[PDB]
């Protein structure tokens, strides 16, 4: 990407004017023309920037804790690590209700800066969080860089490397979203979890595939 | 200037001033100017710790082969209590943190005695404080030794950890153990993953080791991925 | 986009949403929460 | 001009006549792009260079030792001398540094042509590398290659693409019938039509899976098995 010569999704079909190729992992690729509008694509890469990070982490986690419960190690599969008991604290013990309350509260408070700089560039940058400035500005839509949410620098550092790195990220956090649909509907198919259905698959690859798996071919 | 992989470029922020550079930063972590100095403090202060700790694990096993060094704690009388020596160390190592980093921050500024302002430190580079009573070569050939003693020390010590936990010894019956079958004590002789199986070597640490009357979570470094 | 969010816009559009809306919400309050004749 | 690969066809443009063995054979235009040309060159003589050495030791390996089946020779307990029941984890150790060494310096001579050509060690000693591919010197020690190096070069491209061929054949023809490459010239030798690969491409002869030193090891045949 990158480049107006940038590679397309369907090779032939000219890119839409919209999307130039600046954005990261920009491959003309919007065929309902959803972020026509300019404002649209702004909000439409935030959040695209926002899905997939979370999605990148929480890809991480079942991949983690699946590959723990495979070894042995006592860790519960992605699906029933909800119902596993939560653990106590120092200051008590964590109830499910406070514990969501929690998650929102925390969530709410950074949600707000984060939008409200989106909506109002360096709005956060003010001082008025015990004077943090600079490092509450956002380099670009959905890359909040600074000396607290960069602090190796590589966006400070060479750009090339930036920009290799914000295609790094989008086309990755693209895939961990595509893998998380996955990992839920391998489950919703063969009860199983990954790391367990990759074991499967490895085993007998020919007679394991998704045509033999009840749920997703009805007739076979 | 030599190079970590000759025939490679090095990275124009690595021109190179800091001793020891060798163009190898493939992730380009120092390309910020101010954030590779920071990186360079941490990697003189991790290398002089990890120097005297490898060591020290190496002699406390020459000396008292016994104790083992990842249980040494739990295995050795403190003269004094846990939580006195804990106070007092963290006061201590407080004290000459504050005054080391104080350097880095503003240069020049905590270079003399505070009790006794008559004592005062030569003017020196960060990083180098000035305790050089005595150099056995030019400094900066003495400082090309100490990074490459040091990055060779660091390396050592996550071996001396890794083997503590793939083994239940330290780094000279390892050694010893691989000198006696050397084609059968490597890691490939003792874990294998195959695109279907998976060996991985035993955690010899207990998940937690009671120190005291209070067991100590031992956790064995991703034991998960091994 | 900015004339299809227009066309969304319009009034027989706006009040279908608005509707459905304040529609769902008493079904869904007499759903969980039914025989409301008096508010105690 | 050149004898090309079909009596009707015409070169690619690409394919001017300057690599040895160009007989304008490229239906896919995979060597279009000047900086693949390059890479995949590289690989077709390791690839041939790799398959003349085992087309060489499959067939003497049969012709000296006969009793070991070349497809079943990797086991432990099949490797001669002490070999015999080695760990091979630790086998795997040493052709896993040594390998990554060759090979790494070999990639740089591609990255960089002619840098990676002195003794990293030792100094001085150095490899002439007239060509990507050609490094010579230790290398060629008889010296053949002072000669017409290209006429050889043609007879070595030549003889490796014949090899990397009947290397794949000794691989089928062993996983079939079940025999190793002379065996399965005898066999027709004795009943033509009867010892054919129309009486033998029906059974995958050759284990589903071998279990090496605790490793199971998955096997499959290149056609699907009848
Ligand atoms: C963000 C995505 C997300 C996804 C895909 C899931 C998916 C799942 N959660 Mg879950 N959760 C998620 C977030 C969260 N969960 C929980 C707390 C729990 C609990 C306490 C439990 C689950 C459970 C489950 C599983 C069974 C669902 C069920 O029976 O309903 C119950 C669903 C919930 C209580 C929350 C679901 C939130 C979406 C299921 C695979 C259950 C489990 O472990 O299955 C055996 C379970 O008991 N989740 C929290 C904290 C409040 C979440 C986020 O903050
Ligand atoms: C103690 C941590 C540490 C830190 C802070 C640094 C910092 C630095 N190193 Mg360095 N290095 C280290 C350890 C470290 N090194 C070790 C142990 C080795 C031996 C392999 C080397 C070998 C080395 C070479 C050959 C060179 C440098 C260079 C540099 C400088 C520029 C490169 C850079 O910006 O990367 C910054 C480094 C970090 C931000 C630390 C990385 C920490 C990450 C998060 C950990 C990732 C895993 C890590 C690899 C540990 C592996 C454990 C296990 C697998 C063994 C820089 C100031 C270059 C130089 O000298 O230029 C002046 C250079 O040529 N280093
Ligand atoms: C100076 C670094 C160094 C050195 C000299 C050694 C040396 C040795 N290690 Mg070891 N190791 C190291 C670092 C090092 N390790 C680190 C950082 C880790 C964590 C990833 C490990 C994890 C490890 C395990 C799990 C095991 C060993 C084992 C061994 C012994 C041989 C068997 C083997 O499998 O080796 C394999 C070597 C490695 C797995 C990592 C070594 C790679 C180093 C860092 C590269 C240094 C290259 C440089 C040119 C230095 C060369 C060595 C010397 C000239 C200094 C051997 C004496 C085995 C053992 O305990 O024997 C019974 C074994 O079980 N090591
Ligand atoms: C305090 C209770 C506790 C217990 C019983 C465990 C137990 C376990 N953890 Mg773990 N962990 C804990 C707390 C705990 N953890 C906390 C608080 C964190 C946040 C820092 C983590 C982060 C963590 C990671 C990132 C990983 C584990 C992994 C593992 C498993 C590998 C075996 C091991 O012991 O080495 C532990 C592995 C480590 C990398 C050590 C670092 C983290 C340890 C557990 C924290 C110890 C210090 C802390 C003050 C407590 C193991 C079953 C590994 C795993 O998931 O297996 C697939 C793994 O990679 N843990
Ligand atoms: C991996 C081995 C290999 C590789 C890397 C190459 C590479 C190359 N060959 Mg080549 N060739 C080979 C084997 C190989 N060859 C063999 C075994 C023969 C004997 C039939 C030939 C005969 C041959 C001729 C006559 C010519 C070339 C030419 C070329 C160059 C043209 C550019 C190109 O299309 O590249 C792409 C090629 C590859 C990437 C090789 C990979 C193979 C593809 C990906 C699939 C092939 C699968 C194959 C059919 C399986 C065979 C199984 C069978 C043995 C049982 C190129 C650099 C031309 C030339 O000399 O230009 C200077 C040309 O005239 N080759
Ligand atoms: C018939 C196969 C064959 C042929 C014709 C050549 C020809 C050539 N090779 Mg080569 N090589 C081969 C196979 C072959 N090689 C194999 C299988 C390998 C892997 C080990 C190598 C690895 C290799 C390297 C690393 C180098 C060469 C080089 C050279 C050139 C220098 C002249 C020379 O080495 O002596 C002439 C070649 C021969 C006489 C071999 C053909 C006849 C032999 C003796 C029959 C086989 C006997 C068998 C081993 C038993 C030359 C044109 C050097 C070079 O490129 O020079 C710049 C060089 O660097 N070769
Ligand atoms: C590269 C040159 C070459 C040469 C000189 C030979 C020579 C010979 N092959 Mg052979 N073969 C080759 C390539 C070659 N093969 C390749 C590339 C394959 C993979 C498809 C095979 C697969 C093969 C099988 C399965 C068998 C032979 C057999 C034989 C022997 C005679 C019986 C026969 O059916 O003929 C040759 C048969 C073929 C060339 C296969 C025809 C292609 C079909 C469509 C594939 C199925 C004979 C000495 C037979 C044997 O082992 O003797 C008992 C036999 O069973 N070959
Ligand atoms: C529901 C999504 C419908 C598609 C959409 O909203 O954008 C649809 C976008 C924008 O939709 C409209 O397009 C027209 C011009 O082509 C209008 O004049 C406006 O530009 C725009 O509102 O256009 C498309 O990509 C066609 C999608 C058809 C389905
Ligand atoms: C562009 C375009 C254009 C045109 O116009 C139109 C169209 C075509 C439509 C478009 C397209 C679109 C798309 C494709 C989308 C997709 C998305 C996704 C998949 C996401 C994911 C997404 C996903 C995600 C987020 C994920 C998430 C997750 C998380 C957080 C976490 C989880 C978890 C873990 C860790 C583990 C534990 O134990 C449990 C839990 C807790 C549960
Ligand atoms: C900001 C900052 C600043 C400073 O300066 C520095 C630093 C710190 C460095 C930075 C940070 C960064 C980050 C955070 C990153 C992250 C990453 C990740 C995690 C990713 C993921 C990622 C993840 C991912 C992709 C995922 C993947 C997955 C997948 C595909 C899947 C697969 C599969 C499935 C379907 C299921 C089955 O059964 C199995 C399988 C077959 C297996
Ligand atoms: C040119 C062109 C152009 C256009 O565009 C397209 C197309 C047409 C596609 C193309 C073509 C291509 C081709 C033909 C390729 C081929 C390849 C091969 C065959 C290789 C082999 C390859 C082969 C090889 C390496 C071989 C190897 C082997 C080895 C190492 C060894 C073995 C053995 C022996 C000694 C004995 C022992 O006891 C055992 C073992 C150990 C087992």
């Amino acid at each position: 990407a990158y480049g107006p010569d940038r590679p397309l999704w369907y090779p032939g079909n000219p890119a839409p004017a919209y999307l130039d190729g600046t954005l990261a992992g920009d491959y003309g690729f919007d065929p309902l023309g959803l972020s026509s509008d300019p404002e649209t694509m702004r909000w439409m890469v935030h959040a695209e920037l926002q899905n997939a990070r979370w999605a990148m982490l929480g890809a991480a986690g079942v991949l983690l804790t699946s590959i723990g419960a495979a070894v042995g190690l006592p860790f519960p599969e992605w699906y029933e690590a909800g119902a596993a008991p939560l653990p106590s604290t120092v200051h008590g013990d964590w109830s499910f209700g406070t514990l969501t309350a929690t998650m929102f509260l925390l969530f709410h408070w950074a949600e707000q800066k984060r939008i409200m700089d989106f909506r109002n560039p360096g709005s956060q940058g003010d001082g008025s969080f015990f004077g943090i400035t600079d490092d509450f500005k956002s380099k670009e839509n959905g890359y909040p860089g600074g000396r607290l949410f960069d602090p190796i620098g590589f966006s400070r550092g060479d750009e090339a490397m930036y920009k290799k790195y914000k295609q790094n990220e989008i086309v990755n956090g693209r895939l961990a979203m595509v893998a998380n649909l996955g990992f839920w509907a391998q489950y919703a198919a063969t009860g199983k979890g990954p790391i367990q259905n990759l074991a499967d698959h490895l085993a007998d690859p020919y007679h394991t595939t998704f045509t033999t798996n009840g749920v997703s071919v009805p007739f076979y | 200037r030599p190079l970590w992989r000759p025939g490679s470029a090095p990275p124009a922020h690595l021109n190179g001033e800091l001793p020891g550079d060798f163009g190898f930063d493939p992730l380009g972590l120092g390309a910020n100017p101010e954030s590779l100095k920071w990186f360079a403090e941490s990697e003189r202060v991790h290398a002089r710790w990890a120097m005297l700790a490898v060591a020290g694990i190496l002699v406390q096993e020459v000396v008292k082969p016994d104790v083992f060094w990842y249980d040494a704690p739990t295995k050795i009388d403190l003269p004094f209590n846990i939580v006195g020596l804990l106070a007092f160390e963290f006061f201590a190592m407080h004290f000459v943190e504050l005054k080391r980093w104080q350097d880095f921050r503003n240069p020049g500024s905590v270079d003399a005695d505070p009790l006794f302002p008559s004592n005062k430190l030569a003017p020196h580079e960060v990083g180098y404080p000035g305790f050089a009573p005595f150099v056995p070569g030019p400094m900066e050939e003495l400082k090309v030794k100490e990074i490459k003693n040091g990055r060779l020390a660091m390396l050592a010590f996550i071996g001396f950890t890794m083997a503590a936990q793939v083994t239940g010894k330290g780094p000279l019956a390892a050694l010893s153990e691989h000198l006696a079958d050397p084609m059968g004590t490597t890691i490939f002789s003792k874990a294998v993953v195959v695109p279907g199986q998976v060996v991985q070597p035993e955690c010899k640490i207990p998940q937690f080791t009671d120190f005291q009357g209070t067991k100590i979570f031992t956790p064995c470094l991703f034991q998960g991925l091994w | 986009m900015k004339n299809f969010t227009t066309y969304l816009s319009t009034a027989p559009v706006v009040a279908l949403a608005w509707f459905t809306v304040t529609a769902a919400l008493l079904i869904e309050i007499n759903r969980f929460f039914p025989d409301p004749l008096v508010f105690s | 001009d050149r004898k090309l690969w079909a009596p009707t066809v015409d070169s690619p443009s690409y394919l001017n006549g300057e690599l040895a063995g160009d007989y304008g054979f490229d239906p896919l235009g995979l060597g279009a792009d000047p900086v693949a040309l390059k890479w995949y060159r590289q690989s077709e003589l390791v690839h041939a260079r790799w398959a003349m050495l085992g087309v060489a030791g499959v067939l003497g390996q049969e012709i000296l030792r006969p009793d070991v089946f070349w497809y079943e020779a990797g086991e432990p307990q099949n490797l001669p001398g002490p070999f015999q029941n080695i760990n091979m984890g630790g086998l795997l150790a040493w052709e896993f540094l040594l390998m990554h060494w060759v090979e790494v310096r070999r990639w740089q001579d591609y990255k960089n042509f002619g840098s990676v050509n002195e003794d990293p060690i030792f100094k001085g000693n150095k490899v002439p590398n007239p060509e990507m591919g050609y490094p010579g010197g230790i290398f060629d020690p008889l010296g053949f290659s002072k000669g017409n190096r290209k006429e050889l070069q043609t007879k070595e491209i030549k003889n490796g693409r014949i090899a990397m061929i009947a290397f794949m054949s000794f691989v089928v023809q062993a996983q079939a019938t079940g025999k190793g490459p002379l065996a399965n010239l005898a066999d027709h030798l004795s009943n033509p039509g009867a010892n054919n690969w129309v009486s033998n491409i029906n059974h995958c002869v050759t284990p589903s899976s071998v279990d090496v030193q605790g490793l199971t090891i998955p096997l499959t045949c290149l056609w699907p098995g009848s």
